[PDB]
RNA sequence: GGUGACCACGGGUGACGGGGAAUCAGGGUUCGAUUCCGGAGAGGGAGCCUGAGAAACGGCUACCACAUCCAAGGAAGGCAGCAGGCGCGCAAAUUACCCACUCCCGACCCGGGGAGGUAGUGACGAAAAAUAACAAUACAGGACUCUUUCGAGGCCCUGUAAUUGGAAUGAGUCCACUUUAAAUCCUUUAACGAGGAUCCAUUGGAGGGCAAGUCUGGUGCCAGCAGCCGCGGUAAUUCCAGCUCCAA
């Protein structure tokens, strides 16, 4: 091609989008932002495939022009903005907040918080780096950066973050036995505490998670997002508690669950 | 009229677009696939709103008759309901009119007027001789 | 070449021709199945002929 | 016998794709002189014009006259014989017909009583030679 | 550029070997017991047990204590004991191989509409189901090889608008009625 | 110096590569122009302007080849885009409607989009499924049954011809609703709408392989059939016909 494309083809689009193949040829192709295209929800498919608050694009493209939907404390009138991982979205008048965290498969769940816990949201730092004049800067995995931080914030850990300031309000260190989650991969949207983590020089490092039932397994360390302060998340958890079940069990949970409501 | 059921399900109102939306199913036994303006007064009767702000469409008619699967969107105004409709919509009620022309002349208009270049009379107009 | 292509079409010409004569229309489908099924096995004989064919044309 | 070392691969596939040449069915489809050899240039079907009407004698258990017509396909062409497979239908056939012929069925080979005749014409003047020979339509007049 | 689908498949597979009499005749042994319209559709029953026999006989040679022998043989079974072509306390996977092709042309909603005392004949089940005359639970079917299942065997009835449950008379004894009530008072 | 019998280099390709498709014990054998990804190209080459991004072609410049209007002084081209023509061929659709869905572009809730959707042709192909069922008479048949052939009916199953003979439905006409951007089709639903229910099922065969005729009439190594064995020269299980059967 002579330059960057702006079609994403429908079937080309992301897995955990859970778009179908029939209803039309192309898909929401995010715009550029804090995320990559393959871990962000376009707004279109939150408020229309998720929600069901419209049935159409032109009801999603409405409802942003009339300015309700505030993304992490900003209003948003893109229609393909990317949500991306655990950002709020925060609809004030149904004074109801969403987090955007993937579920036990990977895929990014409806999930309602409270209005004072929308107040925060944590972020992973990627790169530390000192500016001009001696001044510290500090990227995170958005497109975020601020500048002073704590200077016992390394690379890979967390940062949490109290929305219209941009301040950290407390840090996370990426260490053994602290509550992450899983990021990538096929472990995607697992939760578990941190056990060992081997280096391998100029190569990925890979890391070794133990959840809360005794199930292992491993990731890379750029699928790592430590959420939890060694035992304690600092984030109200998905429903299911991020443990990822095998097929045999959820077939008698679905069975249960039916015998029980009917 | 001596049965017309007419259940509402997955029904949740969204104060987004100021609007209820339902999913309906009527049942007519043995008649004929109800038109949308007896649901449509119907509709207005159970919520115990105005019958000139409902809309329906969309109505699939199950195999056999009997269910018939519609989807309903009740506004809280009728102001509301010019802001934020499909313009097709509105035409079906007769509040928007689309007395146009068709697609074709449009773009022999407009690939008319490209020709002429500027002119504040000619520019437009290009097209009062082919009409 | 030798050229004995004077005789081509002779005997199909030749052949005397008989009109097709009217018959009861066949059935098709089920019931065509239904038909030959009832012919050929519900039913008992009990003369021999060590089960001849169909189309015994004694 | 053959060799069976861990090692012997390369030979193996030489050896193999090397003896593939021998057997008729690979040479034919992959040397390319068949490919351009073949009246119908790698088709099922042609269309030629008719050029004369001939007769040709079976084979020695048999005994009678096979009408056949040459061919010259409109395409490449080259001049062909092709057999009228009914009882009458060479008499549809008149001088400068375009006829759609086609193989007889076993991939350009001769077939029955009749010598080095490989191709039957299926339609003649745009119309099926069945369709004349049951009497279904009539001749394009 | 297209948004269609194009994703389907043949239900049925036609014999290696055609022109056998002894297998020409098992087949037209059952069209007759069962009323098929055609050979077809005694080819799609044959290669649906060809397809379901073929699963458990992959999952039987498979080791024991797979997670994927359990919860797929497990699957099958409840499918299959669901239109109750294999008993209930017969939930194994060895006995799956034992079935045939009759215990599943006895499934279709023809044969069991016949069998239920609803038509006379089996070709008589045949043609009423496609005159839509019966129904399922409330839905009407006029589908003859529509498989039934346990929960919905006890509900098969004439259909409401049929006259043969509640009113609606056709148009033969209508025009009949009117033929009678205008030559005669 | 570098590469080569561990095949360089050169030639061919009826070669765009892959995800994939067909066949299916295992191993394998072919096909992937074709809707997803990557590449390339805009009649063939070449060179540039602008722009973040082009060696752009629904941008420009020049040559080559085709081709357009002209008052002959000039000017204007690029359908391997959607349609539609010619030609090429064995071989393939309408010079239709619409941005209502999916998305894209824009200064933008408001405009545009032959992307795309919708309809038309459409037997590539794939799924389902009409062309009939029942009853009462005959004449048969059944382990039939009643005395143990003999006669019947306290029963069961096909067939042939009949005022049967009255029950049931679509395929179509077509009211309305529905669907839809607006229509169309589908689904409902009025009212008409089947007794040769002539509202007519065909395509290939009947020597073997391979299911089904040593029936009848013509022809007479002729005409023809026949994938292979083979049939046919005056009594054809094979040609051409009628009748009857077989396969789907
Ligand atoms: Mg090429
Ligand atoms: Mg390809
Ligand atoms: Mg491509
Ligand atoms: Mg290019
Ligand atoms: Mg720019
Ligand atoms: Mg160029
Ligand atoms: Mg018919
Ligand atoms: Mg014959």
């Amino acid at each position: 091609a002579r330059g960057p494309k702006k079609h994403l083809k429908r079937v080309a689009a992301p897995k955990h989008w859970m778009l179908d193949k029939l209803t039309g040829v192309f898909a929401p192709r995010p715009s550029t932002g804090p995320h990559k295209l393959r871990e962000c929800l376009p707004l279109i498919i939150f408020l229309r495939n998720r929600l069901k608050y419209a049935l159409t694009g032109d009801e999603v493209k409405k409802i942003c022009m009339q300015r309700f939907i505030k993304i992490d404390g900003k209003v948003r009138t893109d229609i393909t903005y990317p949500a991306g991982f655990m950002d709020v979205i925060s609809i004030d008048k149904t004074g109801e907040n969403f987090r955007l965290i993937y579920d036990t498969k990977g895929r990014f769940a409806v999930h309602r918080i409270t209005p004072e816990e929308a107040k925060y949201k944590l972020c992973k730092v990627r790169k530390i780096f000192v500016g001009t004049k001696g001044i510290p800067h500090l990227v995170t995995h958005d497109a975020r950066t601020i500048r002073y931080p704590d200077p016992l914030i390394k690379v890979n850990d967390t940062i949490q973050i109290d929305l219209e300031t941009g301040k950290i309000t407390d840090f996370i260190k990426f260490d053994t036995g602290n509550l992450c989650m899983v990021t990538g991969g096929a472990n995607l949207g697992r939760i578990g505490v941190i056990t060992n983590r081997e280096r391998h020089p100029g190569s990925f490092d890979v890391v070794h998670v133990k959840d809360a039932n005794g199930n292992s397994f491993a990731t890379r360390l750029s699928n790592i997002f430590v959420i939890g302060k060694g035992n304690k998340p600092w984030i109200s958890l998905p429903r299911g508690k991020g443990i990822r079940l095998t097929i045999a069990e959820e077939r008698d949970k679905r069975l249960a669950a039916k015998q029980s409501s009917g | 009229n001596d049965t017309v059921t007419i259940r509402t399900r997955k029904f949740m109102t969204n104060r987004l677009l100021q609007r209820k939306q339902m999913v309906i199913d009527v049942l007519h036994p043995g008649k004929a696939t109800v038109p949308k303006t007896e649901i449509r007064e119907k509709l207005a009767k159970m919520y115990k709103t105005t019958p000139d702000v409902i809309f329906v469409f969309g109505f699939r008619t199950h195999f056999g008759g009997g269910k018939t699967t519609g989807f309903g969107m009740i506004y809280d105004s009728l102001d509301y309901a010019k802001k934020n409709e499909p313009k097709h919509r509105l035409a079906r009620h007769g509040l928007y009119e689309k007395k146009k022309t068709s697609r074709k002349q449009r773009k022999e208009r407009k690939n008319r007027m490209k020709k002429v270049r500027g002119t504040a009379k000619a520019n437009v107009g290009a097209g009062k001789k082919p009409k | 070449v030798h050229g004995s292509l004077a005789r081509a079409g002779k005997v199909r010409g030749q052949t005397p021709k008989v009109a097709k004569q009217e018959k009861k229309k066949k059935k098709t489908g089920r019931a065509k199945r239904r038909m030959q099924y009832n012919r050929r096995f519900v039913n008992v004989v009990p003369t021999f002929g060590k089960k001849k064919g169909p189309n015994a044309n004694s | 016998g053959k060799c069976r070392g861990l090692r012997t691969a390369r030979k193996l596939r030489s050896h193999r794709r090397d003896q593939k040449w021998h057997d008729k069915q690979y040479k034919k489809a992959h040397l390319g002189t068949a490919l351009k050899a073949n009246p119908f240039g790698g088709a099922s079907h042609a269309k030629g014009i008719v050029l004369e009407k001939v007769g040709v004698e079976a084979k020695q258990p048999n005994s009678a006259i096979r009408k056949c017509v040459r061919v010259q396909l409109i395409k490449n062409g080259k001049k062909i014989t092709a057999f009228v497979p009914n009882d009458g239908c060479l008499n549809f056939i008149e001088e400068n017909d375009e006829v759609l012929v086609a193989g007889f069925g076993r991939k350009g080979h001769a077939v029955g009583d009749i010598p080095g005749v490989r191709f039957k014409v299926v339609k003649v003047a745009n119309v099926s030679l069945l369709a004349l020979y049951k009497g279904k339509k009539e001749r394009p007049r | 550029p297209v948004a269609r689908s194009w994703v389907c498949r043949k239900t049925y597979v036609t014999p290696r070997r055609p022109f056998e009499k002894s297998r020409l005749d098992q087949e037209l042994k059952l069209i007759g017991e069962y009323g098929l319209r055609n050979k077809r559709e005694v080819w799609r029953v044959k290669f649906t047990l060809a397809k379901i026999r073929k699963a458990a006989r992959e999952l039987l040679t498979l080791d024991e204590k797979d997670p994927r022998r359990l919860f797929e043989g497990n699957a099958l079974l409840r499918r299959l004991v669901r239109i109750g072509v294999l008993d209930e306390g017969k939930m194994k996977l060895d006995y799956i191989l034992g079935l045939k092709i009759e215990d599943f042309l006895e499934r279709r909603l023809q044969t069991q509409v016949f069998k239920l005392g609803l038509a006379k004949s089996i070709h008589h089940a045949r043609v009423l189901i496609r005159q839509r005359h019966i129904r399922v639970r409330k839905q009407v079917v006029n589908i003859p090889s529509f498989i039934v299942r346990l929960d919905s065997q006890k509900h098969i009835d004439f259909s409401l608008r049929s006259p043969y449950g509640g009113g609606r008379p056709g148009r033969v004894k209508r025009k009949n009625a009117k033929k009678g009530q205008g030559g005669a008072g």
